[PDB]
């Protein structure tokens, strides 16, 4: 349908191949293209090789476009047997366990975008079924997720992303973060004395 | 920096520290003094690996038991990242203490 | 490299092309280099930035990009093929240039070649489209399909190289070599046909990854790091400015090419006191009709001087005809160019080029004689 | 057409005026220049109903506004002294009475502490204060489209030479006046024919420079040359003779600079290479190679 | 005329080529 | 299972629910004054060679800035050229635009702002399009800044609007070449923080990350454009302190038109060169006949206020006994300024100077520091 042709005008497209060597070459190509400002997009499996271990700090992140909830193939016999075992032995519901596993894979996908509090990047989740799963997110992502963003469409999500990227492209105030977001040794000593 | 938690001196290899990191060291030291299992979730982005390595190396050196540290990760790449952070931590510890103490740290992977 | 001063001075063809392109500089050039005998190296010595600008106007090229993705039709459909589009097709896809070299001067003309190529399966493969056997392709172009796959295989040879262990995804699956867990299902695996063979949708993924790698490695030409990568720069100390500070001494020397006592100070001050108390007659300001004559004469003479200067202050009109005015203008231009070269060689301060200074002095004497 | 603000900067230095009185045959020329200024201000207020007048006196120990009075002085006050006759125009009478009362107060202050002698002339500070007052009245905009004009009445008297410490403040005043389109007119009453800084002030800010030697007949000069209203500036030519070269003085020798060398850091002007290869005002060690290139003699065959 | 100017530059280039020759 | 219409009415008028406002304004005013406390006489390179790189690609077609990006960037660049040549007269400037993957040079590096104004007016009519190339623009800036003398600081200003760029070759080699040539690049981004621009600004400014500026709105764009007319503070490691040989021409006066030596046209006025006696049209320019910098004293005079700045005026304490009831250089009476009923003389509008201890109003505080650059109280002090 020619979507990728429009994508090629801005960012290079790199896809996680099943071959691990070609995936590593694609990943280092993605990092090289993000470094020199050519701009690149990486398409990866949320349960694949790239989703585990590989981090996307600073320029290598800036957006985690999550296409849908990473649920497993539900009618696979191994997963159904494991779900029945979990229900019978630990009283864990099958839908609850499936939602937990998919949400933890989504969470580990979202956790790769940040390294350091100077880093920034948006986490967009493109499915209708994330909206009920706000509580199943990790606590810090839940704090970062405002209630007005739980049912966004595409257009105001794009506008909010543009406003966000304009907002933290500005230099932060050192006085706004001197002893509240990052501590010096003196701030640590002050907090130690305040605890006791 | 260098600071103290209870009676345990900690050599953090950065001049600045996140508050979540200090709470993380407090919780790990409480767990290791009690001696049980624990599940701790720092937010990503903050220096979880450097905090873990700093407190565990400080606990191993200062406390006389010199308990071994088994850092089980999920992938070889994360093993290498933990090794890099550990190398930076021990370089900082050598710089601060003025000497390289008797210390061995290695990563284990396959023959390939 | 090629942008150095001597390279631009020795570049005869680029100078000739700049001379052909420009028009106003030819009046200087044909009257100074040819008609006055100035060496062209001296002429282009003072115009080195102009030569560098003309070199960089044409030497630069656009960045590589997915030119075949931009090429789309618009029954009759038409596509516009720019020359730089053809060049980028050749650069990004050497298979198209290889098929161009052995066919266009040999068998059929270039528009027929591109008409055959856009109807071929090779174009669909290079565009990332899924190839289907129902399409006709082009029988001339499709002979290169196996050789295009050979080029794709050769492209993996110099692209494959060992990577750092931070992003070594190959070694992550080789960390446990004897793992024999449950086989991943068909969702975790590439698609297959009814016969179990590959459906070719992974081929377009490998093709676009190869295209991205080729674009990136095209930048890699002549045109301990893990510790730095893994360091948290926010937790480190903030950057401290090392800007130089200056302290200025204001005790300058005074400009070079009857002090009153306090008693007469107080006497004059008290005189002004009593003269302000007794009467400030403002009618005394009127001149005595004789000093006013001199004041008006001085002011009107100053006004006459300023107004004669500022009566007359795109160039202005000239009483000369255009022939004599242009002759005076080009003589002034070649005199100014000779003067500039003479002053450059005079203030250069090198004894090795004093003969050039003597020749330029003789040229200046000839300019005086011509004036 | 449009009203304008006439900010008069008169430099009543008792030493300068005493030297001017001793050089001339007459005495008490401060009275003559003050009454000529008062008549000129009356003429300016007669030019338009809405124009205003500012007067700042640059005395020995600072500056002091003469018209209008200080707001604290207005609130504290009114002993109406009879220096000016009360039968004149009240609009002129208020200005004249305020001016002469503040002249008497400032001269009583000068007599009070005449034992203290200061070598720091405050003409440039008074010019800066006048520019700030012009900015205040223009930005206040109680009268819309109010023009402005600075008149500087100074005396040289052949005693005070050119002062190098005033150069940067005068240039800053020049750029502030050029930014605000406020002409600066300078009248010099002294034996020294040329005042280079004030000539540059008049030339750069589209002002009029006028050097005179006799305080008598000064109102003719003021009403003829200095009465160029800002509305009629482009249609009236200026009698400012003696065009200035816009040069400057060398830092360590003091002479007016020819082709010269300036420091790349502090922009101090040097007519020669400084000794020790170090900048005098800036203390920056110059490279010996580049100054050897500057010291290189030109070439000629034998 | 531009054409005779180009002829003069071509003749100058030919003279230069003879100079290297 | 319901619908939107069956829900209760919005009642937007009910949602609107309704003195210490001066204190709330003055805390922000003091925070603004807090950021201006770090005033130091940093050495700044007065002689500059600023290459203005303007984006003219498809990202300028976005109308997120009124009316489109390209038109107001051209207008702000015109205003920036005027302000830059007003405050840095000696400095030269060249203009480069990026269009269709090719950097385009539109005006040579010259000290005449009128040529750059005409070039910008010529570029204003054409429609921007294409895909920008940071490497081509930086290479052409490197070529243009190559004949710049060592005393003159080499700077590149990039008004970059796109978020991605396409380069013919490696851009890190170009960054290393720019660092080796002592070229400082300041990039004014439009959309977001591009990593390559941040890295380029960090490397070319000796580890300074504050040279990558991103606007927020119209006023922030104007402030960022007005921030670039000030000369950049040079590094301590720079040892290019060289004497600059230059002349001060005398303004020649003649009613007869004569040929100028710079453009070979009939000019009434001019300035005869003090070294080689060749007249020039405008100043400051290098001499076309003897290659000497020809400036006036006023051209030097514009730049001492960067060399020594005025220390910022200190807000007076409320409880402190005020010296005067009116302003010093302004004589505007300071009002009571009762912010609340018991505020009394809270945040008194006097601004004491650190040297003369003279009080000034808000208009004098924002005038003596901006248009003037000298304290009238400090000059009225009889030292
Ligand atoms: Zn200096
Ligand atoms: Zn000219
Ligand atoms: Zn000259
Ligand atoms: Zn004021
Ligand atoms: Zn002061």
């Amino acid at each position: 349908m020619g979507i990728l042709d429009e994508v090629w005008k801005h960012k290079l497209i790199l896809v996680e191949t099943p071959d691990a060597q070609e995936t590593s070459l694609a990943l280092e190509t993605y990092r090289k293209a993000c470094s020199n400002g050519r701009g690149a997009i990486l398409l990866s499996v949320a349960r694949g090789k790239v989703s585990e271990g590989i981090d996307f700090d600073h320029q290598y992140g800036r957006t985690v476009l999550m296409i849908g909830i990473p649920f497993q193939y539900t009618e696979s016999r191994i997963l159904k047997a494991r779900l029945e075992f979990m229900r019978e032995n630990y009283r864990i519901r099958e839908n609850d366990f499936l939602s937990f596993d998919a949400m933890r894979h989504a969470a580990q996908c979202l956790g790769r975008v940040l390294r350091g509090k100077d880093d920034y990047g948006v986490m967009v989740l493109a499915d209708r079924r994330f909206s009920r799963k706000r509580s199943q997110l990790p606590k810090w992502i839940a704090q970062g997720l405002s209630d007005a963003d739980l049912n966004l469409s595409t257009d105001m999500a794009i506008s909010n992303t543009k406003q966000f990227l304009r907002t933290m492209a500005q230099p932060t105030d050192p006085k706004d973060q001197e002893g509240v977001s990052v501590w010096s040794y003196e701030d640590l000593i002050k907090h130690q004395n305040s605890r006791k | 920096m260098k600071f103290y938690i209870d009676d345990l001196p900690v050599l953090f290899p950065y001049p600045k520290i996140y508050p979540e990191q200090y709470n993380y060291m407090c919780d790990i030291k409480k767990t290791l003094d009690v001696g049980g299992n624990s599940i701790l979730e720092m937010p990503s982005g903050t220096g979880k690996t450097v905090s873990l390595l700093s407190l565990t190396i400080a606990y191993q050196m200062h406390y006389p038991e010199h308990r071994k540290i088994i850092y089980c990760s999920r992938t070889m790449s994360e093993i290498e990242k933990a090794l890099v952070e550990l190398e930076n931590l021990m370089d900082y510890r050598t710089k601060e203490l003025g000497y390289q103490e008797d210390f061995r740290g290695l990563g284990l992977t396959s023959r390939k | 490299d090629s942008l150095s001063k001597e390279k631009l001075l020795t570049n005869l063809k680029l100078q000739q092309s700049l001379l052909k392109g420009n028009k106003v500089l030819m009046k200087v050039f044909q009257e100074t280099v040819i008609n006055a005998g100035l060496p062209p190296s001296e002429f282009w010595s003072t115009r080195i930035p102009l030569l560098r600008a003309f070199a960089l106007s044409t030497s630069q090229k656009v960045g590589p990009y997915n030119v075949l993705s931009t090429i789309k039709p618009v029954n009759k459909v038409n596509v516009n093929l720019s020359r730089e589009k053809i060049l980028n097709i050749f650069e990004n896809y050497p298979i198209v240039k290889k098929a161009y070299t052995d066919n266009v001067p040999k068998n059929f003309k270039e528009p027929e070649f591109w008409a055959r190529f856009f109807s071929s399966k090779l174009f669909r493969k290079l565009r990332g489209e899924k190839i289907m056997q129902n399409d006709r392709g082009d029988v001339i172009i499709d002979r290169y399909l196996t050789l295009d796959q050979e080029f794709d295989r050769k492209d993996d040879d110099m692209l494959l190289h060992p990577v750092k262990k931070i992003i070594d995804l190959d070694g992550n699956i080789q960390d446990d070599p004897v793992v024999r867990g449950n086989r991943p299902d068909f969702t975790m695996q590439p698609g297959v046909d009814i016969n179990g063979n590959s459906d070719g949708t992974v081929d377009i993924l490998k093709g676009m990854n190869r295209l991205s790698e080729k674009m990136i490695m095209a930048l890699k030409n002549e045109y301990n790091d893990e510790r730095n990568e893994l360091k948290i720069d926010d937790l480190n100390e903030s950057y401290k400015t090392n800007y130089a500070i200056i302290h200025l001494k204001r005790n300058a020397h005074e400009k070079t090419t009857l002090k009153v006592s306090n008693q007469q100070m107080l006497q004059q001050l008290s005189l002004v006191m009593d003269n302000l108390i007794n009467k400030l007659d403002l009618n005394q300001v009127v001149p005595n009709n004789e000093v006013s004559n001199k004041i008006n004469k001085r002011v009107i003479t100053a006004i006459k001087i300023n107004a004669k200067q500022a009566k007359h202050n795109l160039e202005v009109k000239s009483t000369l005809p255009i022939d004599l005015l242009e002759s005076c203008r080009m003589l002034h231009t070649t005199c100014c160019e000779f003067l500039k070269h003479f002053y450059i060689h005079f203030q250069s301060g090198e004894q090795k080029q004093a003969s050039t200074v003597k020749k330029l002095y003789n040229h200046l004497k000839d300019c005086i004689e011509k004036l | 057409e449009s009203p304008s603000l006439l900010t008069v900067i008169i430099e009543i230095a008792p030493k300068l005026w005493t030297t001017f009185d001793e050089e001339g045959n007459e005495k008490g020329s401060i009275i003559k220049v003050l009454e000529a200024l008062i008549v000129f201000l009356n003429a300016h207020l007669a030019f338009n109903s809405a124009n205003k007048v500012a007067v700042i006196a640059a005395y020995s120990q600072g500056i002091k506004y003469l018209y209008p009075e200080s707001t604290s002085a207005l609130k504290a006050s009114r002993s109406d002294l009879k220096i000016i006759n009360s039968d004149m125009y009240r609009r002129f009478r208020n200005v004249d009475e305020t001016l002469v009362e503040e002249i008497y107060k400032l001269f009583e202050l000068e007599k009070k502490q005449i034992e203290q002698n200061s070598q720091r002339s405050t003409l440039a500070g008074a010019m800066s204060a006048g520019l700030t007052y012009v900015n205040r009245i223009s930005k206040e905009s109680v009268t819309t489209s109010l023009k402005s004009r600075l008149l500087v009445l100074t005396c040289g008297s052949g005693s005070s030479k050119d002062e190098i410490f005033q150069y940067i403040p005068i240039m800053n005043c020049i750029f502030s006046a050029t930014k605000m389109k406020c002409p600066i007119d300078v009248v010099k009453i002294g034996g020294s024919k040329e005042s280079t800084f004030l000539q540059q002030t008049t030339d750069a800010t589209n002002g009029v420079y006028l050097h005179v030697e006799s305080t008598e007949g000064l109102i003719q000069y003021l009403a003829t040359a200095m009465f160029i209203d800002p509305s009629l500036r482009p249609i009236i030519v200026k009698p400012n003779h003696g065009s200035v070269d816009f040069r400057t003085s060398c830092y360590l020798t003091g002479r007016v600079v020819a082709v010269g060398f300036i420091c790349s850091v502090c922009l101090c002007v040097l007519s020669i290479i400084p000794p020790g290869n170090k900048c005098p005002a800036c203390d920056s060690q110059f490279d010996e190679h580049v100054i050897a290139k500057l010291k290189r003699k030109p070439v000629v065959p034998r | 005329e531009e054409r005779e100017n180009e002829k003069t530059l071509n003749d100058y280039y030919a003279a230069l080529a003879k100079k290297q020759a | 299972g319901g619908y939107a219409w069956e829900d209760e009415i919005k009642r937007s008028w009910d949602l609107v629910k309704v003195m210490a406002s001066l204190v709330a304004s003055i805390v922000e005013a003091r925070k603004k004054r807090t950021a201006k406390k770090n005033i130091t006489p940093y050495q700044r390179g007065i002689i500059r060679s600023l290459i203005l790189t303007l984006d003219c690609s498809e990202a300028m077609l976005e109308k997120d800035l009124r009316p489109n990006r390209h038109a107001m960037i051209i207008q702000y660049a015109i205003d920036f050229v005027h302000e830059f040549f007003d405050q840095n007269p000696i400095s030269q400037m060249g203009i480069i635009i990026m269009r269709n993957g090719l950097a385009q040079l539109v005006s040579q590096v010259s000290g005449n702002p009128q040529d750059h104004i005409d070039a910008l007016k010529s570029i204003r009519k054409q429609e921007p399009k294409g895909n920008p190339s940071l490497q081509n623009a930086l290479e052409m800036a490197r070529g243009l800044l190559l004949p710049v003398p060592a005393h003159c600081t080499r700077e590149v200003l990039i008004v970059f609007g796109s978020l991605s760029t396409t380069d013919p070759g490696d851009i890190h080699q170009t960054i290393d070449s720019l660092v080796s040539e002592k070229i400082r690049v300041k990039v004014l981004g439009l959309s977001a923080q591009v990593a390559i621009c941040k890295e380029l600004c960090k490397a070319t400014n000796y580890g300074d990350e504050s040279f990558y500026k991103i606007l927020l709105d119209e006023t922030h764009l104007k402030e960022l454009f007005n921030e670039a007319v000030t000369p950049l503070p040079v590094n301590k490691i720079n040892k290019g302190f060289t004497l600059v040989k230059m002349g001060f021409p005398t303004r020649i006066f003649e009613d007869t038109p004569t040929f100028c030596s710079c453009h070979s046209k009939l000019v009434y006025g001019g300035y005869f060169c003090p070294n080689c006696h060749s007249k020039v049209c405008s100043l400051p320019t290098v001499c076309p006949c003897c290659d000497l910098m020809l400036i006036l004293s006023t051209h030097l005079a514009r730049s001492y206020h960067h060399l020594m700045p005025l220390k910022t005026f200190a807000e007076v304490p409320t409880t402190e006994k005020f010296r005067s009831e009116d302003c010093f250089s302004c004589q505007s009476r300071f009002p009571i300024l009762k912010n609340h009923k018991n505020g009394k003389l809270l945040t008194s509008s006097r601004y004491r100077c650190e040297d003369c201890k003279q009080e000034f109003c808000v208009d004098c505080d924002v005038f003596i520091h901006e248009i003037l650059h000298n304290c009238p109280g400090c000059e009225s002090k009889p030292v």
